[PDB]
RNA sequence: GCCAGUGGCGAAGGCGCCCGGCUGGAACGGGUCCGACGGUGAGGGACGAAGGCCAGGGGAGCGAACCGGAUUAGAUACCCGGGUAGUCCUGGCUGUAAAGGAUGCGGGCUAGGUGUCGGGCGAGCUUCGAGCUCGCCCGGUGCCGAAGGGAAGCCGUUAAGCCCG
């Protein structure tokens, strides 16, 4: 999925079985699920990274089977979900550490294009999320508030 | 200038090699021949045909009277063994290395092997790095003399063939080249 | 310019390269008496 | 009907135990990170760039 | 005068053989004293035929008695075509003259295709197409 | 340089000595997260070979212009000898190319065979090697090819086929 500034075919992703029901070799429930969700929010990670540990660590496949719910939804109840989502967050640490190096790097044009694409992105996403309201409708990517946000 | 005022200031290589005649040059006023250099193929020591392609360079040193020592400047390999080394479809591994030994000489030393088929860059410095650790521990714990022997013999390119066939099959690794830049 | 393949070809033609210089020859001569002389 | 119908994982969920605590735990083979013992900090599987490599399974079940 | 009990007096004949000329060349084992230098436009008048193996026989012929008669017993070879950006073979005159080296008697030794070769190349010569001759 | 390939990376232009540092993007694997956020894009912007220009440096080789030697009926050329700009660096402008896959981008369908690069899986072998061989999956890159298409050449699951934009 290459597709959005590279047009290859890539097809490497997850192969998620047909589960009307949550398989029956599952120890924990759907409580003790969420208090890992929120320990590990605690921990300091990430959804994706808590998903990825409750599948490999504690053999948990799609809390959402489990408890009926998503991870940020159980964050959000918790208290403890992200101010700004974390897909935007992520392009924009990127974007800042690339910056840094632009400033340092004038010449590197090739990066200096990374750059260009992943702001793209973030105003894709931008655009949406003030969309749906996850942000402020008054919300505006800028480079420099962008550093203080990450910082 | 006539040529009969010329004596021929026989020419004997270094100790470590064995001050063998290697030669005679010619001159008049011996401050003539004091840079003069001779090349030979290891027939230094020429109970071996395995190494009729390892050009030794000596230079001459500080000549007493009609007898000229030479010093050691480098080796390198004969271009017809190098070229019936690098064929298609087999990789070429070069590493150039600057290395004092234990006892002060510099050296720049241009190894080299040559793995069976086209293999990846990664394992190539890969390689470069085996080449490299090899060459470091061996300097800084040998001297000029025995160091410079392993070279033109093999123990060093042998050592190499090993300690690397686990990265990738190795074909009849080298030393390629030493090159002397200082002698403290 | 706008160039034309076709004109790049040479069946019945001059070289198009030869034909754009002297254009441009002639190009230069017009703006020249016009705008100062 | 075959290998594109309804793709399904390559990848399985299998319970293993620990070499020194003994505790049977679920696990991925595919992990993404090293997984540890949750009673020992003991690595079960190392990750790889598929199917992790296994340690302490002596006594092992996949689902 | 050392006492030379081998008489195995051995010099190295350079042989620079290109597509206009070549140039036998003996000298010491060193190569800086010289002993022998002859050329196809000493031994003949025409430039064309300067690089033939015929005079390039005759060149190595004169090198090799003038050497043999200095004493030069052998030679070793050491066959030169020219530089980098220049051609990379070096002609018949190269195997023309190291026979006659052979004929004259001097003891042929080790012999080494000594061409200068570029790892990187300078530009040469002609242009972007070359000779278009 | 040889290695160096219907090889690889890149939007294209283009990118080859090694080492270290900063950095971009892709493929694979993924019961990870988000939850249609997508496509195309008028206008608009960025990048953009060589060459050329402004300024400042450098200048080995090659070398437009020019200068000489030949050739020729002539020779404002081809050949030879030299040679200025330029080619290199710094910062800018220019914004053109047979910039060509002469093939806009996305998505679905319509036999495959055989290579090769990368990742993965499974087997076997091993000098137990980031190793070799076989097969399978994904993604790239090629050849061939039935049907099909086409004026034909040729294309042919990397369509120049059918459909959706
Ligand atoms: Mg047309
Ligand atoms: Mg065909
Ligand atoms: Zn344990």
């Amino acid at each position: 999925m290459a597709r959005m500034h590279a047009r290859k075919r890539g097809k490497s992703g997850s192969k998620r079985p047909p589960r009307t029901a949550p398989p029956t070799w599952v120890e924990y429930t759907a409580e003790e699920v969420e208090g890992l969700v929120v320990k590990l929010r605690k921990e300091g990670y990430s959804a994706a990274m808590i998903g990825t540990i409750l599948r490999d660590q504690y053999g948990i496949p799609s809390v959402k089977l489990i408890t009926g719910k998503k991870i940020t939804k159980i964050l959000e109840e918790n208290g403890l979900a992200p101010q700004i989502p974390e897909d935007l967050m992520a392009l924009i640490r990127k974007a800042v550490n690339l910056r840094k190096h632009l400033e340092m790097h004038p010449k590197d044009r090739h990066s200096m294009r990374g750059l260009q694409l992943t702001e793209s992105k973030i105003r894709r996403l931008v655009k949406y999320y003030r969309r749906t309201g996850k942000l402020p409708a008054k919300w505006r990517y800028d480079p420099e508030q962008a550093k203080l946000l990450v910082r | 200038d006539k040529w009969k005022m010329k004596e021929w200031y026989v020419v004997y290589a270094p100790d470590f090699f064995g001050s063998k005649e290697i030669g005679l040059t010619p001159a008049d006023e011996p401050e003539k021949v004091i840079g003069r250099v001779i090349e030979t193929t290891l027939r230094d020591l020429t109970g071996d045909f395995t190494k009729g392609q390892v050009k030794l360079y000596f230079q001459i040193y500080d000549v007493k009277g009609q007898n000229a020592y030479t010093k050691f400047k480098g080796h390198t390999l004969a271009r017809s063994y190098i070229r019936s080394l690098v064929r298609r479809r087999t990789t070429r591994i070069d590493g150039i290395f600057n290395v004092t030994t234990k006892d002060g000489y510099k050296l720049r030393v241009m190894g080299m092997v040559i793995a069976y088929r086209r293999i990846q860059t990664s394992q190539e410095r890969a390689i470069r790095e085996i080449i490299r650790d090899i060459i470091y521990k061996k300097a800084e714990e040998l001297n000029y003399r025995d160091f410079v022997l392993e070279a033109v013999s093999g123990k060093m390119a042998a050592e190499i063939a090993k300690e690397a066939r686990r990265i990738y099959p190795i074909k009849r690794a080298e030393i390629r080249k030493i090159k002397v830049l200082a002698e403290p | 310019m706008k160039r034309r393949p076709r004109k790049w070809k040479k069946k019945g033609r001059m070289r198009w390269k030869w034909i754009k210089k002297r254009i441009r020859r002639l190009k230069k001569q017009r703006r020249k008496e016009r705008g100062l002389i | 009907l075959p290998k594109n119908l309804i793709p399904m994982p390559k990848s399985r969920f299998l319970r293993v135990k620990c070499i020194d605590c003994g505790n049977e735990q679920i696990v991925f083979s595919n992990p993404s990170t090293t997984v540890r013992c949750l009673v020992c900090g003991a690595t079960l599987v190392e990750p790889t760039g598929g199917k992790g490599i296994l340690k302490a399974k002596v006594l092992e079940v996949l689902e | 005068q050392v006492n030379l009990k081998k008489k195995e007096k051995w010099g190295v004949a350079h042989i620079y053989s290109s597509y206009n000329n070549t140039i036998i060349h003996i000298t010491d084992l060193t190569g800086a004293e010289t002993v022998s230098r002859w050329s196809g436009g000493m031994v003949v008048k025409a430039d064309r035929d300067e690089p033939s193996p015929y005079a390039a026989m005759i060149a190595a012929r004169r090198a090799a008695e003038e050497a043999m008669e200095k004493g030069f017993t052998g030679v070793h070879i050491k066959v030169r075509a020219p530089g980098g950006s220049k051609s990379k073979s070096p002609g018949p005159g190269a195997q023309a003259a190291i026979r006659a080296l052979a004929r004259a008697g001097l003891r042929i030794g080790r012999v080494e295709d000594v061409t200068p070769i570029p790892h990187d190349g300078t530009r040469p010569k002609g242009g972007r197409r070359g000779r278009r001759v």
